[PDB]
Formats: C-alpha cells, structure tokens, sequence
RNA sequence: AUACUUACCUUAAGAUAUCAGAGGAAAGUCCUACUGAUCAAACAUGCGCUUCCAAUAGUAGAAGGACGUUAAGCAUUUAUCAUUGAACUAGUUCAUUGAAGUCAUUGAUGCAAACUCCUUGGUCACACACACGGCGCGGAAGGCGUGUUUGCUGACGUUUCCAUUCCCUUGUUUCAAUCAUUGGUUAAUCCCUUUGGGUUAAACUGAUUUUUGGGGCCCUUUGUUUCUUCUGCCUGGAGAAGUUUGACACCAAAUUCAAAUUGGUGUUAGGGGAGCUGGGGCCUUUCAAAAGAGCUUUGUAGAGGCAUUCUUUUUGACUACUUUUCGCGUGCCAUUUUAGUUUUUGACGAUUCGAAUGAACUAGUUUAUGAUGAAGUUGAGAUUAUUUGGUCGAUUGUAGUUUGAAGAUGUAGUCUCAACUUUGCUCAAAUUUUGGAAGGUCUUGGUAGGAACGGGUGGAUCUUAUAAUUUUUGAUUUAU
C-alpha cells in the first residue's frame, strides 16, 4: 500500500511519533519495515504527562503506532500520481 | 452544508477535506489522499483536535461553545487499528470537470514519456 | 403591513431567506437555532417585539423588494421609529423602507376577527390579471 | 461461509449500527465491504443514558461525537445528525435490522448452493 | 550507452456480474459479439426536481481561520521524597547525607470581549419595479429518470486494419462618420406579351466588411495578456517566426573553460465561426399493428345442464308455519288548492356613458364620492315530517331440501349464454395509441484517434490461505 511506501520515502529525515502509550518520539528514522515497526535516532522523547528525555536510538513495534507525521515535501512525491506510465517489467 | 454522493467509497473520495475518529477520542481534520486495504491513511495538512477533561463537563446532557485544544500536524499516516468512523467535511479546491481535464493532461503526458523513453533507449 | 428596498435575492429559499432577514433584525432572537419555522395560514408569531409574518416572491417585478407584516399598525411603526431613519443593513446593503401602500393581508384576518369575499375577489381579478 | 456476504444484500434499508462505544447510528444502508466496514448515508448517531440517577457517560464517546460537527449547539440531549459516515468494521458491534424483510429469502448464499450443485 | 570484476537476490494460488431458459461437445463440466430478467461501470441526456453562488443607489458584508494583539486581561489552584542531629507542641522550623527532578508561575485552568490581519465567492445580466408567495444566462454540489455501449480498467505489440479537416482572434464593448458587398420596399424611363415579367439609374431600410474619431469599462496581465521564442510598450493594447515522433523553459553536476555534453522536472493555452459527427425535444409526410362510430329471424362454432326407485333412523344441518315461557317496524312503491330547507341568480360585484360636488396642474385634463341614473313570484329536481290510498329469542310438533347408514326390488334431441355472416325495420372512408423511414427547426456534445487480434503485461476488484503476538472477528463505556 501508498501509506507504507510513503514511510520508506521518508527515511534519514526527522519524523514524529505518536505511540498508543501517549508518548511522542521526534527524531531521525533510520529504518522502517513493512510491519511499520521503525527505529529512530537521536531522538527527543516526551512521555504521556510531558517529561522529556533524549535518547539516541529507539526501536518501536508497529503495532503500537498512532500516527506518524513526515516531512511535507514528501506531498509531491510519485507515489500519489494516480495516472502514471511504468514500462514493461523485464522477463525473468 | 456539503451533500456526499449518495454511493460514494473512500476511493472514489480524494483530496476531499476529512474529519477523522480515532479510539482515543480526537480527529485528524484534513485532506485524504491515499488509504490502503486495512483502511490507514495518508492525510495531507491536518489538525488533531481534541475535547479537554475540563471542558468534557459541558457535554452532558443538561448554546454549546466547547473549547477545544488542537495542533497542527502536516503530511501524517494514521494507523487502521486506530481509525474508528471518517466523516467528509469540505470538497476539493478543484470542481469535477477540471479534475477530468487535469486527468486527461496528465495521463497524455505520462504516454509521451513512455515513447520519448522508448525511443531514447532503441536507437542510442 | 410595512414594506422595504434592495434587499439580497440571492437566498432562493424562503425559509432560509427568512432566517437571514429575521437575523439581521434581532439577534439573539426565537430563531438562530433552525429547527423549524412557523407557517400561519391565511384567515402566532415569528419574533418578539412586532413580527409577525414575511412575504417574498421570485418574481422579476417583485425582486428584490420582500415585505413584513407585524401585529398591529403602532408596533408596525413603531418599528420604524426603532431605527428612527437610521438606515439598518441586512446582508450588503442598506435598506429604504416605507409604509405599504396595501394594508397587510394576515392583519386583514386580525381586523375582520375584531373573509370569504376578500378570496372571492383575489381569485376573480387575479384571473383577469392573467388576462 | 462468510455471514458478511448477507450484509451485502442489506443495501438500501434502514438500520441501526450499534457499536463497542455504546454508540449507535441509525441510517441508510450503502455498501458493505468483505471487512464489514459500513458507508451509510442519512445518520442519526447518540449515546444512550444511563439513568441510575446520573451515572457518567461514555467520556470518550462524547469527546468523538462532538467532533463529528456534526452534533448541534441546542441539542438538549446528546445526538448528532450528519449525512456519510463511514465506520471501520472492527467497531461494530450488534446490527439492529428492520422487521419487514425476510430472512429466508435473504439467507440463502449463492456459493453455498453452488458448492452442492456441482458436486 | 558498451565491456569486464565482485556482491545481493528470484513466480502465494485462483478469478473478472449473477440468475434462468434453449443449443453443441442419466451425471457433472465447458462453451454459445445465443435468448430473457436483475446488477454494475462509462457515456450521453432530461426533467417548472433540491441547495448555494457578496456592497457600489456604497467605504460594506457572508463562510472559514490566526500555530495574532490587548495580555503579567479578569477569576481560581499549584511547586519534590527519604535518613540523622538541634529546638518544639504531644504535628512545626533549621542544618547536614542520599535518590529521582520537561520547561514554564509573565505559567497552567476557567471566563469574556474588543481590535487587527489572512484565504475564499458570477463581487454575472436585467432591473429600483406595491405582492399572496417564480418559470433570465451560467457555474458548483447532489437526488431521480430515459437511452446507448460495455461487462474491471490501462499501457505494449501485430493487421488487405479503419483513420485523414480548416479559418479568424488574445484588451473588451458601444456609438458616430465614410467605403465596400448582399437582400427587401417605393417613384420614374425603356423593351416584350388596364394587368404581369425583365433591365436601368435614383431614393429608403436590414445584415456584413475596411479606415478614422468619440465614449465606457479592464490592464495585478505585478516577468504589462501567461501558448512559446525574438522585437517591443503607458503620449499604449503592437509586430515577426512556431506548435507534439517536435520545440521551449528550468534544475543538477564535472570538466572543459561561456556553446554543448549527460541525467531530470515542467509548458505546449484560451475564445469564436465554417465543415463533419454523436445525443435530445418539437413539427410535417410516408408506412405496419391494434381499436371505437339497437331490435327480430335464419345458419355455423364453443361451453353448461337434462335418464335407479321405495321405507326407517340421525333434539344431523338449513328454511317456513303454529303453540308455550322469559299496537310496533332502524320497513317500504302512488297522491297532497300539504309544509320546510338547498340547487338553477332557470325566467320575469365589475366595465362603459351622462350629470353634480371637492382637490391639483396648464375652458381642458386627471383622481375620489356603498355618489345618482341607464345598458318577491312561478316551474323542475333532491331530502325530511304528517295524512289516508297499499302491501309485507329459547323447547315441542308438522312440511320441504341435502348428506350418511341399513333392508327390499329391477338392470342424437331440447333449453340458455357468447362470437361471426346475411336479410328486414327505426334513429371503402374518417379518429386515436404504439413502432419504423425521410425532411425541417431548436438545443447540446465531440472533432484525432478508433476497431480487431495477441500475450511467461501493469494496476484495480473479488475468493481462499487469513478469527492465533504487527492493523478488520475485540482488553480504552473504568468497573470489582
């Protein structure tokens, strides 16, 4: 799907998060998978009554995702033009 | 207000403004563009609006003016375990025709690039 | 029984164009709200303070020009004197507003109380009107 | 089998929505997916009361239906009126079907014949 | 872009609307640009369908915002835990040791207002018009309906494939002058057969075009009309070239050393008219089907009815009469020197004219005067009342009809109804609906790609793995 290939666009720029828990982790995304679990660097962590940390790598279950928000210049990229010309796949 | 096409799927709706419920109790306000087969979307200038514990009181059953906190949130994905009911709020800033006529362009356009690529490629 | 100027057309529905008119008037009147409207039939009121019924056509003679009724001929002016010549303005404009050179039609069943003939009469000359 | 394919023949009809909130919709009924996500058209979603001398609602339920917009300010009690709601499937909970259609007519599935007939 | 070296890796499955009937290769399957019904999509096209689309007769207003100010606004509530010692009431202050400790207190929560600023809209046309609640041109968003095509949709390749256009304009609008072109009307003259036709020049009128002048609105078009490039502009609105296997603009690089090179993103637009073509409504003509404009007798066809009896039993059933016990009719045909009500205003308020008075304007005109004049009786029908004419519940027994049981004895014609034809008497033509063909008119859409065929093709949708920790078969209605 669109949404999860919008998550891989978006890798080595700074994104939000928002667990399930309340929390919110800001940083930089190292990695994602399609099962949406990420990990992130050096990133600032505000708990769900708003204590905030830093930590410098974070590895979270996808499951317990809400939302994630991504630079907005990714809006123009590829994957949301809805009539587009792919070629031939090559025969293997 | 705004009058949905009586038979009309999340996919026949883009780049309408949507309001969004979560579990939780707060709304992603903004235009859809994407979605995927569990239903997570891709919202593209949003606002996550949220009713306060303190003003919560004022909905109980007894004119309204509820205050209610929100923030500014651009290009999210939501999550499909999330999402509880989606709702339309506003229509495209583009009319039906123009979209017909963009398509149009757009989907020509993208055929010229497949024959200029073609023919880049057979000769050299 | 009052009667008024270059008022806005556009609204083309007279229930919706009764709710604009009567909110420029009195705010914070019966009707912000829109759950219903009142219908009095021809032989209640809308707002407090005088109002009683509105009458709008579509016609192009009839256009922009929509006229009020209110409960009596002193709160009908009295009306007037609320403002007192000083031009109230509905949604662009300022209106211009006079006395209505025909007596109120619903203020004819309140007189009378104090009809069948006026209806005989209505449907005669409006059929030669046709004419 | 999969009794969602019943659903499906539903469209057009009155219903009644009952979800895990404890809210329920009322509205016309628009397709229905494999999912059971289901598009409805005219809506009239509330909450009930409790009465039990003023026990506290559903405190997430009020939040979510006031952010509809589409609840009213001079509602006295709490309801909304909005036209296309489109509800996730895993929310509902009971579905509450009018009186007047017959089951038997409706609960006949097409596939399950077929797989009989062929044999 | 090519060659070599090294590393990382390789096909979830199936399907493309359903139902029913007929046919081809007793059961099942497959198939039929086969037949019907339903569903879906696209495209057209309609509805007195619904809602919405901002002031210029003015310095406004509607919707939505500020992650804006006033603003330390006003009113409230908050600022760590443990150990030891000193004092202390019988919890409080100070000092030391340890642990963690979002920032804020000009905060946070509640309450309300004023101001300022942003985005958006047909800021369209006609109209300033005494009504009983329309039927101006468009745009946006829906609902409902008919019709066509298709049965998920699109790229790619192949073909005796089929295809195959132009012109003007890029401020706009209006008026005037003059020029040119076409059409109609009138007068005069000539010719041919009082009338008709043709030609001539002249006059008037409508439509279109060229040059100038005047006026109006717009120029934010901000890179001065944004379809490019080049020239150029406010005392002006211009000129040249060009328009999709192409051109242009721009971004990125590393070198060379200002061009190009390679890799990428974007633009190629709007308006009108002619042609051609699709759809809709209306009119006229032609055609096909269907229907409508008494009685008697005879003939034909179809349908129905017409051939066991007698006796007993059934508080078996139904109807009628009489008896016992606990004048009326919610009843009806004819007639009132009968009555009452309604109906037909059946018959015997509006407009116009004349006269008088009042008011206004310059004898005349207009307005007003429930302001004057002129253009109850009879008959019929229905309902109600009165009068005389007049007519008509339960137990037992008898009679009639039907059903059941038992016993005994024996072993083609007529009538009615419907349809068609013919004859007597009386009082092929035209009309309408449905469907097809042609022409005219109005209106709307399209105008360069389309058809067929083919696949170790893309993407959408559906079925199954798939109700077992990473989304849709439940741990957020805060619970005991």
């Amino acid at each position: 799907g669109i949404p999860v290939k919008l998550l891989n666009e978006a890798q080595g720029h700074i994104v939000s998060l928002e667990l399930t828990t309340g929390a919110t982790y800001r940083g930089k995304l190292v990695e994602s998978e399609d099962s949406m679990n990420v990990q992130l660097r050096d990133v600032i962590a505000t708990e769900p009554q708003g204590a905030v940390t830093h930590m410098d790598q974070i590895f979270v279950r996808g499951s317990q995702i809400k939302f994630i928000v991504v630079p907005d210049l990714l809006k123009n990229a590829p994957l949301f033009k809805k009539n587009s010309s792919r070629p031939m796949p090559p025969i293997r | 207000k705004i009058q949905v096409a009586h038979s009309s799927r999340l996919a026949n709706l883009i780049d309408y403004k949507l309001r969004v419920l979560t579990q939780d109790g707060r709304v992603y306000i903004g235009q859809l563009m994407a979605f995927d087969k569990h239903m997570n979307l891709v919202l593209n200038e949003c606002i996550e609006e949220r009713v306060p514990k303190t003003q919560l009181d004022k909905l109980r059953p007894r004119t309204l003016n509820i205050k209610v906190e929100k923030r500014v949130l651009g290009l999210t994905i939501l999550r499909g375990e999330q999402i509880l009911s989606t709702v339309v709020e506003d229509k495209p800033l583009l009319s039906k025709k123009e979209r017909l006529v963009r398509d149009k362009k757009e989907k020509k356009q993208a055929q010229k690039q497949t024959k200029l690529r073609k023919e880049k490629e057979k000769k050299p | 029984a009052l009667y008024f100027q270059n008022l806005p057309s556009r609204p083309a529905n007279k229930e919706n164009y009764t709710r604009l008119l009567l909110k420029h008037i009195n705010p914070n009147n019966k009707y912000a709200i829109n759950p219903s409207l009142p219908l009095p039939h021809n032989k209640l009121l809308d707002d407090q303070m005088g109002l009683l019924e509105v009458s709008i056509s579509r016609s192009s003679k009839m256009t922009n020009q929509a006229f009020l009724t209110f409960v009596t001929q002193e709160e009908a002016d009295r009306f007037l004197e609320k403002y007192t010549t000083t031009a109230l303005k509905v949604q662009g404009r300022k209106v211009r507003m006079g006395k209505a050179r025909t007596n109120s039609l619903l203020g004819l069943s309140i007189e009378m109380q104090k009809t069948y003939n006026l209806d005989i009469k209505k449907v005669l000359k409006a059929r030669k009107l046709k004419r | 089998m999969k009794l969602v394919n019943f659903l499906k023949k539903l469209r057009n009809e009155q219903v009644t929505i009952e979800l895990k909130n404890g809210t329920t919709v009322w509205g016309t009924l628009q397709s229905v997916s494999p999912q059971m996500n289901a598009i409805l058209t005219d809506v009239k979603l509330t909450l009930p009361q409790p009465r039990l001398n003023k026990l506290n609602s559903n405190g997430i339920a009020m939040a979510s239906l006031y952010l509809t917009g589409g609840q009213q300010p001079t509602a006295s009690d709490n309801i909304a009126s909005l036209q296309y709601i489109n509800i996730r499937g895993n929310t509902i909970r009971q579905i509450i079907l009018p009186d007047s259609l017959n089951l038997d007519s409706l609960l006949v599935d097409q596939k399950q014949l077929n797989s009989l007939r062929r044999s």
